[PDB]
RNA sequence: AGGAGUUGAAGCUUGGUUCAAAGAACGUAUCAAG
RNA sequence: ACGAGAACAUACGUUCUUUGAACCAAGCUUCAACUCC
């Protein structure tokens, strides 16, 4: 009920108040991709990474059990394994996936294994993708 | 006298019906299905059932059209699906139940979940650009064993009642059950149709079973 | 009555439809084709087949161009495909199915899997850097047996009625159908032809069927 | 209304196209050429033929150098294939389709299989030793008949735009198709061009033709 | 479900920690190519070994049946020769394979011939591969 | 599928358990690695002509293929003692007379994945 | 009299774009009011 | 020999209508069937 990603833990008081911060902070120090000047992710790929959260967002919440099935959890450890091969690609998405700090979010999911801490994360994605788009958006 | 309409509902495809329209999440399924929230398994509410039939079923009568009020359209329609007009009213003899999905264990062994995600969009002619749209759907194949409880009030009116229930039956399998049927989904095909008595024996309960399972 | 327009399609390329709902590796099919998920067996939306159809059959009607909402065509196209304008809300006279591939036996006779992998990219203008994806596509001849309600309100109208839709056939046979078209996929055609009776039977059925039969 | 280009490609070369997910093994070809799934039968692909000609008419029009996105191209290349920009996206007036090997029945009369391996190798300058491959590669004197659907919008541009069409038609004469085309592959010949209706009748027909098929 | 690869077993909520700790053997303690030079194998071998899975996968994930195929296994068998020939290629991927225990896996693949052992297998192996680009 | 003992499956496990037994107790000058490489071209160059084809019979320009490949090999052995000793150890020539009696394509893709299995077992050790 | 040795090597494994729009939001009957 | 007794908040009513998961994109770039005796 209660979700760990650095020294401060997060929870459902917290999650859109700490992705705001995080996205905020994103701006005011964006990322320098080894040239002149500066580089933010784009729209389409932080939407690939809401829509990994999501192909397991649309199972978990119809489900029973406090903790999650074994089939959930091996596609949030896949969830994690696609997060740092995008992130190793691309240095713009391992600045945001850092900064916005996502890896240790889902460690933390996969270490306590229930429905809560996964609709946490959820939304605390969900939180982030909202905040994205609410600065500075392209649309 | 009380008799039970036994049958089962087989999804020819999607059968979008029900949901909060409330906001799900942000890129996740919108609109999801109705569900029994105690094992949240996908549901066919009666609800849904008898005002697809009773639309079919008095479209069929009143032969052609049906451009009127739901209260008065046709006697045989008022006495199967209830009443409420001022000086003249009379009581439904069908009780349609909530449907829940029964054949989850063959869904289990088939390595599928009851329900699916169908992507859709639209293109605003105009720009050319695309609109998703994500909706809950449960997947075809999926059974939903019904009971309907027919109070028999007449016996010199039974017989009719059931040509009209096999008849609203027949219309419901060339139609669509719920949600967006001219879309591709919706479409269900009654099978294994049975009439059994709740309490004691009925004498001429044959001529209703293969008038309704023919 | 209602009508079935009983009929098939046959592919001449590949028609990738539609994006799933199932995770990705990293070397293998980015957006995989639209299944139906109890059988897994590929699947023409009919939500994507009306769409199309009616894109079409109301850019041939409104000669030109079109670049209305759906509820602004002309009265056949709204009669025909449904319609929500306020006040002058319209039935679809037209049912559309999901359609799931239909010859999977003659597939599998010519011994290759029902769907295939077409490989990809896109070269960067300055720096002539390739960028592969790789797109699930369903394999040309895979015939998809539909089915269509027709629901026969005005007797005096099924004329034009089948008329637009074998005009909409007509031109949909030079187009494609759902993805990636314009790369060279999505090619079907229509065959077999021909419409029925749900039950009953229409007086004149036989000028339906030669309007669909040509 | 809409016209259908239809054509044939004649090929002088090689022509080494796409991506297989056969196996190889190792003492044969690596890297083999796309088929027609189907009965797997040599296939162009609609997409890397519109590729290529969308780049040879890029470089022509904008007369020489080409450094940009493809959204960016001329008028004449976004209204014949295509756009993505959010303002303005153009719906193609073509649609290429894949080409499948038409005369196997000619080649079966020069009694020579359909396609053919070519060995090559890479010699390290250093120390002489090489490093040898093995290509899969159509043979010369392979026709592959094609019919790409125009898309009339309006009459005043398809005369400039059939003369596009013949100028990408001759300038991807001079250039190669697809694969390891600038070391000897993928060397085309437009041969017998042609344009008609598909339904009713285009009255400046007789004019496209002397554009295109001469 | 179940793999095994030595007396240490990876199953499906895992293959993320033993993709971790394969490539992170692979680093701090690399190859030597029978000189005093160091050397680690390029991305090009190991994603050709990615895409000998993916020739296999893109015909599993779209079937049904819990047991696979002669086909199918068959072309397993193919990706363990595979291996071995191009192994015995270069002497990195040798070390490559016997390092992040490849032929273990694949060989319990054709032991247990279940669809979802050859899924767990192609999961271990794109995270091989996604903590390889990540490092 | 069955194909004299070697299934579909356990091609490469024969062909590993044949390069070992090659290992250790070889012949006397152990077989190098440019004849077995022919043997591979000149199978892999009937392979490529086979697996173009279109049907799951054979024609009779293969059947002829594969007759000349044995006549190829029974040279190349009456060439060598120490190739005699490899194509003995192996079941080659039974493979090639069980094709002959055979006729089927999938024997023919099999005994070539053998041979392929042969190249790279023998690579591998 | 032909022997050996290279059987493919390197790079990119999707990029960007819209990511639920418009409708209905309870209507009636007793109760009441007249 | 309770401001009590008797009294189903009940009857009627399809979460439904309209909507292509689309648009753009070369499986390509660089390679001598080769060197030695």
């Amino acid at each position: 009920t209660e979700l760990k990603i650095g020294n401060e833990k997060v929870n459902s008081t917290n999650f859109g108040d700490f992705a705001e911060k995080a996205i905020r902070g994103i701006n005011h120090k964006p990322f320098v991709n080894s040239k002149g000047g500066e580089q933010k992710i784009t729209t389409s790929k932080i939407r690939g990474i809401l829509e990994l959260v999501n192909k397991v967002y649309n199972r978990v919440i119809n489900t029973n059990d406090v903790e999650l099935s074994e089939n959930i959890l091996a596609d949030i450890a896949y969830i994690k394994v696609k997060i740092a091969y995008e992130s190793g690609r691309e240095p713009v998405v391992k600045d945001f996936i850092q900064r916005t700090a996502f890896t240790a979010a889902i460690t933390d999911v996969m270490n306590q294994r229930t429905r809560e801490s996964f609709l946490l994360f959820a939304r605390y994605v969900e939180s982030l993708i909202a905040y994205f788009k609410f600065y500075g958006g392209k649309d | 006298m009380k008799l039970v309409i036994e049958g089962t509902i087989v999804l020819k495809t999607g059968m979008h019906i029900g949901g909060s329209s409330d906001f799900s999440a942000i890129g996740a399924v919108a609109s999801p299905v109705v569900r029994d929230t105690l094992t949240r398994l996908p549901l066919i509410p009666g609800s849904s059932l008898k005002g697809k039939m009773r639309y079919l079923l008095a479209k069929e009568l009143n032969n052609g059209i049906l451009l009127n009020e739901p209260n008065n359209d046709q006697d045989e329609i008022l006495r199967l699906f209830g009443s409420s007009e001022k000086d003249k009213i009379r009581r439904a003899r069908l009780k349609f139940n909530d449907i829940k999905l029964s054949n989850l264990a063959e869904l289990e062994t088939f390595n599928v979940s009851s329900t699916e995600v169908k992507f859709e969009n639209t293109i605003n002619r105009k720009t050319a650009v695309a609109n998703p749209r994500q909706i809950e759907r449960v997947i075809a194949g999926s059974k939903f064993d019904f009971e309907i409880f027919y109070n028999l009030d007449d016996i010199k009116e039974v017989e009719k009642d059931f040509e009209n229930i096999k008849q609203g039956f027949d219309l419901l399998e060339f139609d669509y059950l719920g949600g967006h049927g001219t879309r591709g989904s919706g479409r269900i095909a009654f099978e294994n149709l049975s009439v059994i008595t709740a309490v004691g024996n009925f004498e001429k309960i044959n001529t209703l079973n293969e008038i309704l399972g023919a």
